[PDB]
Protein backbone atom coordinates (compact mmCIF):
# COMPACT_ATOMS: atom_id res chain seq x y z
CA UNK A 1 2.18 -3.03 -1.12
CA UNK A 2 0.00 0.00 0.00
CA UNK A 3 1.72 3.39 -1.00
CA UNK A 4 1.32 6.40 1.30
CA UNK A 5 -0.47 8.57 -0.11
CA UNK A 6 -4.25 8.62 -0.23
CA UNK A 7 -4.86 6.27 -1.89
CA UNK A 8 -1.21 5.31 -3.97
CA UNK B 1 4.30 8.96 11.88
CA UNK B 2 2.45 5.95 14.07
CA UNK B 3 4.40 5.71 17.54
CA UNK B 4 6.03 9.00 17.07
CA UNK B 5 6.78 11.88 18.76
CA UNK B 6 7.05 15.49 18.38
CA UNK B 7 10.07 16.77 16.47
CA UNK B 8 12.17 19.83 17.75
CA UNK B 9 11.15 23.30 15.54
CA UNK B 10 15.12 23.21 13.86
CA UNK B 11 15.85 19.66 14.04
CA UNK B 12 15.41 18.03 10.44
CA UNK B 13 14.80 21.29 8.50
CA UNK B 14 15.38 19.68 5.01
CA UNK B 15 11.80 18.14 5.71
CA UNK B 16 9.22 19.43 3.47
CA UNK B 17 5.59 19.66 3.10
CA UNK B 18 4.18 19.05 -0.30
CA UNK B 19 1.19 20.62 -0.79
CA UNK B 20 -1.72 20.50 -3.47
CA UNK B 21 -4.90 22.54 -4.33
CA UNK B 22 -8.20 21.82 -2.48
CA UNK B 23 -10.85 24.04 -3.18
CA UNK B 24 -10.18 27.29 -1.78
CA UNK B 25 -7.42 25.92 0.10
CA UNK B 26 -3.90 23.77 0.40
CA UNK B 27 -4.18 20.67 1.93
CA UNK B 28 -0.86 18.70 2.90
CA UNK B 29 -0.21 15.35 0.57
CA UNK B 30 3.12 14.49 0.85
CA UNK B 31 6.50 14.99 2.23
CA UNK B 32 10.01 15.38 0.42
CA UNK B 33 13.27 16.55 0.94
CA UNK B 34 14.85 19.47 0.18
CA UNK B 35 17.90 18.84 -1.55
CA UNK B 36 19.12 21.93 -3.29
CA UNK B 37 17.69 25.17 -3.18
CA UNK B 38 15.42 24.50 -5.72
CA UNK B 39 15.24 21.25 -5.96
CA UNK B 40 12.97 18.69 -4.14
CA UNK B 41 12.81 14.98 -3.79
CA UNK B 42 10.15 13.38 -3.29
CA UNK B 43 7.85 9.79 -3.35
CA UNK B 44 7.32 9.74 -7.63
CA UNK B 45 3.23 8.27 -6.60
CA UNK B 46 3.04 12.09 -5.09
CA UNK B 47 2.70 13.47 -8.08
CA UNK B 48 0.71 10.68 -10.02
CA UNK B 49 -1.40 13.11 -10.72
CA UNK B 50 -2.77 16.05 -12.32
CA UNK B 51 -2.75 18.52 -9.11
CA UNK B 52 -1.60 21.79 -8.84
CA UNK B 53 1.55 21.85 -6.01
CA UNK B 54 3.49 23.67 -4.25
CA UNK B 55 6.19 22.94 -1.18
CA UNK B 56 6.55 24.37 2.02
CA UNK B 57 9.49 24.48 3.74
CA UNK B 58 10.50 25.82 7.57
CA UNK B 59 7.39 24.46 8.58
CA UNK B 60 6.47 22.56 11.57
CA UNK B 61 2.71 23.20 12.71
CA UNK B 62 0.32 22.69 9.44
CA UNK B 63 -2.58 24.43 10.75
CA UNK B 64 -1.05 27.16 12.74
CA UNK B 65 1.53 30.28 11.99
CA UNK B 66 5.19 29.40 12.76
CA UNK B 67 7.65 31.99 12.44
CA UNK B 68 9.39 30.50 9.40
CA UNK B 69 7.51 29.44 6.56
CA UNK B 70 8.35 29.62 2.69
CA UNK B 71 5.82 28.91 0.13
CA UNK B 72 7.11 28.07 -3.02
CA UNK B 73 5.20 26.81 -6.28
CA UNK B 74 6.51 23.80 -8.31
CA UNK B 75 7.85 24.48 -11.49
CA UNK B 76 8.85 21.08 -13.57
CA UNK B 77 8.18 17.26 -12.19
CA UNK B 78 10.78 14.72 -12.82
CA UNK B 79 9.56 11.24 -12.59
CA UNK B 80 11.67 8.23 -12.64
CA UNK B 81 11.77 6.88 -16.37
CA UNK B 82 10.64 3.55 -14.83
CA UNK B 83 8.66 4.05 -12.36
CA UNK B 84 4.97 1.94 -12.56
CA UNK B 85 2.25 3.05 -10.95
CA UNK B 86 0.29 -0.19 -11.40
CA UNK B 87 3.69 -1.54 -9.85
CA UNK B 88 4.73 -0.01 -6.55
CA UNK B 89 6.14 -3.23 -5.73
CA UNK B 90 9.02 -2.71 -8.78
CA UNK B 91 10.86 -0.05 -7.26
CA UNK B 92 11.92 3.38 -8.87
CA UNK B 93 9.54 5.16 -6.24
CA UNK B 94 11.18 8.30 -6.47
CA UNK B 95 10.80 12.25 -7.73
CA UNK B 96 12.70 15.46 -8.36
CA UNK B 97 10.55 18.70 -8.22
CA UNK B 98 12.10 22.18 -9.49
CA UNK B 99 11.14 24.58 -7.66
CA UNK B 100 9.46 27.65 -9.25
CA UNK B 101 12.37 30.25 -6.72
CA UNK B 102 15.19 29.30 -4.44
CA UNK B 103 14.39 29.05 -0.97
CA UNK B 104 16.52 31.01 1.39
CA UNK B 105 18.29 28.87 3.49
CA UNK B 106 17.92 29.03 7.44
CA UNK B 107 18.16 27.83 10.62
CA UNK B 108 14.75 26.11 9.69
CA UNK B 109 15.33 25.16 6.35
CA UNK B 110 18.53 23.29 5.53
CA UNK B 111 19.72 20.89 2.45
CA UNK B 112 19.20 17.67 3.18
CA UNK B 113 22.81 15.70 2.61
CA UNK B 114 22.78 12.64 0.33
CA UNK B 115 24.18 9.10 0.86
CA UNK B 116 27.66 8.27 -1.22
CA UNK B 117 26.43 5.96 -4.22
CA UNK B 118 26.02 2.56 -3.09
CA UNK B 119 26.14 3.17 0.69
CA UNK B 120 24.13 0.22 2.37
CA UNK B 121 23.64 -0.15 5.88
CA UNK B 122 23.96 -2.26 8.67
CA UNK B 123 21.01 -4.02 10.06
CA UNK B 124 19.41 -2.55 12.77
CA UNK B 125 21.31 1.09 11.87
CA UNK B 126 19.88 4.19 13.84
CA UNK B 127 17.32 5.92 11.85
CA UNK B 128 14.73 8.06 12.21
CA UNK B 129 11.21 8.84 9.64
CA UNK B 130 10.06 12.23 10.14
CA UNK B 131 6.49 13.45 8.89
CA UNK B 132 2.81 14.81 9.32
CA UNK B 133 1.21 11.87 8.01
CA UNK B 134 -1.94 9.66 10.18
CA UNK B 135 -0.48 8.73 14.07
CA UNK B 136 -2.80 5.63 14.08
CA UNK B 137 -3.83 3.45 11.26
CA UNK B 138 -7.14 4.86 9.54
CA UNK B 139 -6.75 7.71 11.66
CA UNK B 140 -5.77 11.31 11.05
CA UNK B 141 -2.76 13.54 10.25
CA UNK B 142 -0.34 14.86 12.56
CA UNK B 143 -0.55 19.09 13.15
CA UNK B 144 2.66 18.99 14.18
CA UNK B 145 5.91 17.05 12.71
CA UNK B 146 6.81 13.99 14.71
CA UNK B 147 9.32 12.11 14.50
CA UNK B 148 10.29 8.29 15.04
CA UNK B 149 12.95 5.99 15.51
CA UNK B 150 13.03 3.28 13.16
CA UNK B 151 15.85 1.01 13.11
CA UNK B 152 16.59 -0.60 9.49
CA UNK B 153 16.22 -4.31 8.78
CA UNK B 154 18.39 -5.95 6.21
CA UNK B 155 17.62 -7.09 2.68
CA UNK B 156 18.42 -10.53 3.96
CA UNK B 157 15.82 -10.20 6.68
CA UNK B 158 13.70 -7.81 4.84
CA UNK B 159 13.05 -10.01 1.65
CA UNK B 160 12.30 -13.42 3.54
CA UNK B 161 9.18 -15.14 3.52
CA UNK B 162 7.69 -13.74 7.38
CA UNK B 163 8.71 -10.33 6.57
CA UNK B 164 8.03 -8.56 2.89
CA UNK B 165 9.21 -11.71 0.56
CA UNK B 166 9.66 -10.38 -2.72
CA UNK B 167 7.64 -7.24 -2.35
CA UNK B 168 10.90 -5.81 -1.39
CA UNK B 169 13.56 -5.08 -3.64
CA UNK B 170 17.74 -4.45 -3.36
CA UNK B 171 16.84 -0.94 -4.04
CA UNK B 172 14.74 -0.22 -1.45
CA UNK B 173 15.44 0.50 2.58
CA UNK B 174 13.53 -1.28 5.22
CA UNK B 175 13.54 -0.07 8.64
CA UNK B 176 11.50 -0.65 11.65
CA UNK B 177 8.49 -3.53 11.68
CA UNK B 178 7.91 -3.67 15.79
CA UNK B 179 4.16 -3.52 15.29
CA UNK B 180 4.27 0.09 17.32
CA UNK B 181 5.97 2.48 15.32
CA UNK B 182 5.86 2.86 11.45
CA UNK B 183 5.38 5.56 8.35
CA UNK B 184 1.60 5.86 7.77
CA UNK B 185 -0.82 7.42 5.10
CA UNK B 186 0.47 11.61 4.50
CA UNK B 187 4.26 10.38 5.42
CA UNK B 188 5.36 8.84 1.75
CA UNK B 189 7.51 10.93 -0.01
CA UNK B 190 9.65 11.74 3.35
CA UNK B 191 12.86 11.10 4.16
CA UNK B 192 14.57 8.70 6.38
CA UNK B 193 17.23 9.84 8.18
CA UNK B 194 19.95 7.85 9.07
CA UNK B 195 23.25 8.45 10.92
CA UNK B 196 26.19 7.65 9.47
CA UNK B 197 29.71 8.69 10.72
CA UNK B 198 28.19 11.30 13.05
CA UNK B 199 25.71 13.04 10.52
CA UNK B 200 22.67 12.59 9.66
CA UNK B 201 21.78 11.67 6.06
CA UNK B 202 19.09 11.09 4.11
CA UNK B 203 19.13 7.10 3.05
CA UNK B 204 15.23 6.60 2.03
CA UNK B 205 12.00 8.09 0.41
CA UNK B 206 8.95 6.44 2.06
CA UNK B 207 6.95 5.05 -0.08
CA UNK B 208 4.77 1.95 1.08
CA UNK B 209 3.70 0.00 4.19
CA UNK B 210 1.07 -3.25 4.21
CA UNK B 211 -1.95 -3.12 3.23
CA UNK B 212 -2.77 -4.54 6.59
CA UNK B 213 -2.74 -1.21 8.25
CA UNK B 214 0.64 1.25 8.70
CA UNK B 215 2.06 -0.31 12.13
CA UNK B 216 2.40 -3.98 11.65
CA UNK B 217 4.29 -6.33 13.28
CA UNK B 218 7.45 -7.54 10.93
CA UNK B 219 6.14 -5.74 8.15
CA UNK B 220 8.24 -3.11 7.97
CA UNK B 221 7.85 0.86 6.52
CA UNK B 222 9.51 0.60 3.03
CA UNK B 223 11.67 2.91 1.40
CA UNK B 224 13.22 3.64 -1.97
CA UNK B 225 17.00 3.66 -1.40
CA UNK B 226 18.41 6.84 -2.21
CA UNK B 227 21.55 5.72 -2.68
CA UNK B 228 20.45 3.57 -5.74
CA UNK B 229 19.74 6.89 -7.42
CA UNK B 230 22.51 9.40 -7.02
CA UNK B 231 23.73 9.23 -10.63
CA UNK B 232 20.12 9.89 -11.83
CA UNK B 233 19.64 12.75 -9.43
CA UNK B 234 22.71 14.40 -10.32
CA UNK B 235 21.98 13.86 -14.07
CA UNK B 236 18.60 15.58 -13.90
CA UNK B 237 19.88 18.57 -11.05
CA UNK B 238 22.66 18.89 -14.25
CA UNK B 239 20.28 18.90 -17.45
CA UNK B 240 16.82 20.43 -16.07
CA1 LIG C 1 0.39 25.49 6.39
Amino acid sequence: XRTTEFYV
Amino acid sequence: VVGGTEAQRNSWPSQISLQYRSGSSWAHTCGGTLIRQNWVMTAAHCVDRELTFRVVVGEHNLNQNNGTEQYVGVQKIVVHPYWNTDDVAAGYDIALLRLAQSVTLNSYVQLGVLPRAGTILANNSPCYITGWGLTRTNGQLAQTLQQAYLPTVDYAICSSSSYWGSTVKNSMVCAGGDGVRSGCQGDSGGPLHCLVNGQYAVHGVTSFVSRLGCNVTRKPTVFTRVSAYISWINNVIASN
